């Protein structure tokens, strides 16, 4: 849900062993078409 | 009212109920109440409003 | 006499918030997040300058 | 929209009689007479021991 | 909250630049008081 794993900081496992954040670039939907994936 | 005492406090166990739109904190912030040794806990809930 | 009330009056000095939630740079750096720290500390540092 | 939310708080204090509701962590022995870290309940420091 | 979502990051690096946004080019004024906009470099002055 973003959270932790946008803007630098936090540690939520998606944030934790996945990309870190730095930070200066602009952040930017699979409700639709995925309705039905790793995680590390 | 709820109180809480002796506790791991291991706040892993949650983040994975109902999907929550809501979790903001006020003098605390979230990702470390791991660490952070309390004294006592204060559990309320209820439903306000839509 | 003069000599001493200055430099007890500037020991005494860190103990005010200034602002922040805690006048002790450990149990703040613990108790929040590495973007959110910086603003608290800023306080600090101004009127410890 | 008017929808029933289901709402939790959690409410807490730092330094009152700190001994319980602790986080998961291990512990360590102790050492006298040498410049070393502090995690003591909770508060961060360095120095040495009497 | 339990629904997956993608997302699409981006970023900067703002040193030459290589990925200026559409822009006009204009001559070049020799001595005098004028202002100038030299590839992101805003400001005034006498150029020689």
């Amino acid at each position: 849900n973003e959270v932790s794993q946008i803007a630098p900081g936090q540690t939520g496992n998606i944030a934790d062993y996945n990309y870190k954040l730095p930070f200066t670039g602009c952040v930017i939907n699979s409700n639709k078409l995925d309705s039905k994936y790793l995680y590390r | 009212r709820k109180r809480i005492s002796n506790c791991v406090a291991d706040y892993s166990v949650i983040y994975n109920f109902a999907p929550f739109f809501a979790f903001k904190c006020y003098g605390v912030s979230p990702t470390k109440l791991n660490d952070l040794c309390f004294t006592n806990v204060y559990a309320d809930s209820f439903v306000i409003r839509g | 006499n003069h000599n001493a009330q200055a430099l007890n009056t500037l020991v005494k000095q860190l103990s005010s918030k200034f602002g922040a939630i805690s006048s002790v740079l450990n149990d703040i750096l613990s108790r929040l997040d590495p973007p959110e720290a910086e603003v608290q500390i800023d306080r600090l540092i101004t009127g410890r300058l | 929209g008017h929808q029933p939310y289901r709402v939790v708080v959690l409410s807490f204090e730092l330094l009152h009689a700190p001994a319980t509701v602790c986080g998961p962590k291990k512990s360590t022995n102790l050492v006298k007479n040498k410049c070393v870290n502090f995690n003591f309940n909770g508060l961060t420091g360095t120095g040495v021991l009497t």
